[PDB]
């Protein structure tokens, strides 16, 4: 459990909002004050909204004014790569924060990429989930 | 030396105008609260207009839309323009700081405005 | 709009008699009622404000008291130069309104 | 239901975000003497949704009541709290001399007496330097013409009604905030015009069959025709 | 310059509240009470009324 939380914004300077969710190693904090962050904002080995509460893959987006972060969480036994499988990611988190984002950073191996806008086909079984996809522009 | 010097009173025909010019020494008309205040011959006294330190006019409802009262800083005067005058508009018009604190309220010596 | 009455409207008393006149407010006016003293021609002069406060350089035998809608004003001791009409004036509520005014004169 | 109110001159701000508001605990209250809206209607508050609301209250005299509303000019629509003319909002009022007044008299609460030009709409003027009344400069020193800019009101019990003290609300309408937009009672078996949480229809509810994801609401045939909704109150899907 | 007074002219009025919308070419000149509130008023002015 090394890598805690992440910080977004545009500045992360106390210029303007961003928002800072962090795992204290019991609860999930969600703000989006204009926290003033370090150079380095590591953790020891105005606010508009407030919130309290192996793999694990997220995506965040920011739409209209809508942050959405979905999840998805599994076992693995591999060290050097990322694993080759499908896996379908639900909902979690919709803010309606309104903050616009250009930069982000973590807070602790991970993995990051960037979306496109294709299109996909997906495949729903009997049971509404997402067994397989086929990018339509591979 | 703190003092108010008025003038401008005089004869005018009824309908007529007159403006009354209230020279100040010794503080600023603009910061001030400052009222005319007319008597009339023989009777009581009578207020007649206010302009607070801001700026905002207010006026009895015997004068309402026809008199009005101003202040030029540069000069530190404070003015009060009478239109369509009427006959019992015939006073003597004091100018005065009006009292808000210990010893600041000073009045003038009045002109006679006589309306005939 | 606020009504001032004066009483009395006329008065004479010896020197250093104590002399006394009232006004009554027709609403409440807290104690923001102030007295004014003019001689014979000149501008009117303040005296006492805030119903019991003197002015600076008012002499000792000028006194006043009152609160909420009745008012007096009390001269210790008559003086010939005291010959004046005096009057009562509310300025906190809008429009300002003075009272009748009483004549006094010497004995 | 505050404790402690603010002096108007030091008017307080809160910053309300992200909630239902009920209204109904206003507009319904007996407690108000003065409760007047602008560009807004009371009772139809309940069915409007906004960005921020800002609730601003303070202790002023009866008298002054009416210089809390757009356009009015006074020693406190000047100096202490200024509404715009173009205000979107209410006006909430009632007496509080059983609070506020003291048999002594209440000197903690204040409003700013002088200040060379007037406050612009939703200006908060907490200054204490001297007032320079006269030509010559104050320096931070009272006197003639250099007076203090603050007055203090003399809130006694036997005080008129136009003297006792009145605590204000003033509610800003600037989405976050949406009002209750309650819901009925639901029957099976009948044909209805439902409205589910978005989406809008007409047709028979039945128990269905299906299992529903926790985190699924809106089911969809292939056709992408809308085929069964979770319910909102009930974890029932229909 | 026809219908300002110095004064204020209010001879002139506006209908402020109504039960429902009117109807193309509607009339209404009913003096009836509203009714703000949840309190009747029973043809008697007073808040809510
Ligand atoms: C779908 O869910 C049902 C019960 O909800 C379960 O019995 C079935 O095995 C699931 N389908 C698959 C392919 O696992
Ligand atoms: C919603 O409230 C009702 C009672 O008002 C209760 O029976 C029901 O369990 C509640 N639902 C949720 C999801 O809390």
């Amino acid at each position: 459990n090394i890598i805690r939380g992440w910080i977004f914004g545009t500045t992360l300077d106390s210029k303007t909002q961003s928002l800072l969710i962090v795992n204290n190693a019991t609860n999930v904090v969600i703000k989006v004050c204009e926290f003033q962050f370090c150079n380095d904002p590591f953790l020891g080995v105005n606010c508009t909204f407030e919130y309290v509460s192996n793999l694990r893959e997220f995506v965040f987006k920011n739409i209209d004014g809508y942050f959405k972060i979905y999840s998805k969480h599994t076992p693995i036994n591999l060290v050097r790569d990322l694993p080759q499988g499908f896996s379908a990611l639900e909902p979690l988190v919709d803010l309606p924060i309104g903050i616009n984002i250009t930069r982000f950073q973590t807070l602790l191996a991970y993995y990051v990429g960037y979306l496109q806008p294709r299109t996909f086909l997906l495949k729903y079984n009997e049971n509404g989930t997402i067994t397989d996809a086929v990018d339509c522009a591979l | 030396e703190v003092q108010l010097l008025e003038s401008g009173g005089g004869l005018i025909q009824p309908g007529g105008s007159l403006r009354l010019s209230c020279a100040a020494s010794g503080f600023t008309v603009s910061s001030n609260y400052m009222s005319w205040v007319r008597q009339a011959p023989g009777k009581g006294l009578e207020w007649v207009s206010v302009i607070y330190s801001g700026g905002s006019t207010y006026y009895a409802d015997s004068v309402k839309g026809r008199f009005t009262i101003s202040r030029d800083n540069s000069k530190n005067t404070l003015y009060l323009q009478m239109n369509s005058l009427r006959a019992e508009d015939t006073a003597v018009y004091y100018c005065a700081r009006d009292h808000v604190r210990p010893g600041m309220n000073i009045w003038g010596q009045g002109t006679m405005v006589t309306v005939s | 709009a606020i009504r001032m009455t004066q009483s009395p409207s006329s008065l004479s008393a010896s020197v250093g008699d104590r002399v006394t006149i009232t006004c009554q407010a027709s609403q409440d006016i807290s104690n923001y009622l102030n007295w004014y003293q003019q001689k014979p021609g000149k501008a009117p002069k303040l005296l006492i404000y805030d119903a019991s406060n003197l002015e600076t350089g008012v002499p000792s035998r000028f006194s006043g008291s009152g609160s909420g809608t009745d008012f007096t004003f009390t001269i210790s001791s008559l003086q010939p130069e005291d010959i004046a009409t005096y009057y009562c004036q509310q300025y906190d509520n809008l429009p300002v309104t003075f009272g009748g005014g009483t004549k006094v004169d010497i004995k | 239901n505050a404790t402690r109110f603010a002096s108007v001159y030091a008017w307080n701000r809160k910053r309300i975000s992200n909630c239902v508001a009920d209204y109904s605990v206003l507009y319904n209250s007996a407690s108000f003497s003065t409760f007047k809206c602008y560009g807004v209607s009371p009772t139809k508050l309940n069915d409007l949704c906004f960005t921020n609301v800002y609730a601003d209250s303070f202790v002023i005299r009866g008298d002054e009541v009416r210089q809390i509303a757009p356009g009015q000019t006074g020693k406190i629509a000047d100096y202490n709290y200024k509404l715009p003319d173009d205000f979107t909002g209410c006006v909430i009022a009632w007496n509080s001399n059983n609070l506020d007044s003291k048999v002594g008299g209440n000197y903690n609460y204040l409003y700013r007496l002088f200040r060379k030009s007037n406050l612009k709409p939703f200006e908060r003027d907490i200054s204490t330097e001297i007032y320079q009344a006269g030509s010559t400069p104050c320096n931070g020193v009272e006197g003639f013409n250099c007076y203090f800019p603050l007055q203090s009101y003399g809130f006694q019990p036997t005080n008129g009604v136009g003297y006792q003290p009145y605590r204000v609300v003033v509610l800003s309408f600037e989405a976050t905030v949406c009002g209750p937009k309650k819901s009925t009672n639901l029957v099976k078996n009948k044909c209805v015009n439902f409205n589910f949480n978005g989406l809008t229809g007409t047709g028979v509810l039945t128990e269905s069959n299906k299992k529903f994801l926790p985190f699924q609401q809106f089911g969809r045939d292939i056709a992408d025709t809308t085929d069964a909704v979770r319910d909102p109150q009930t974890l029932e899907i229909l």
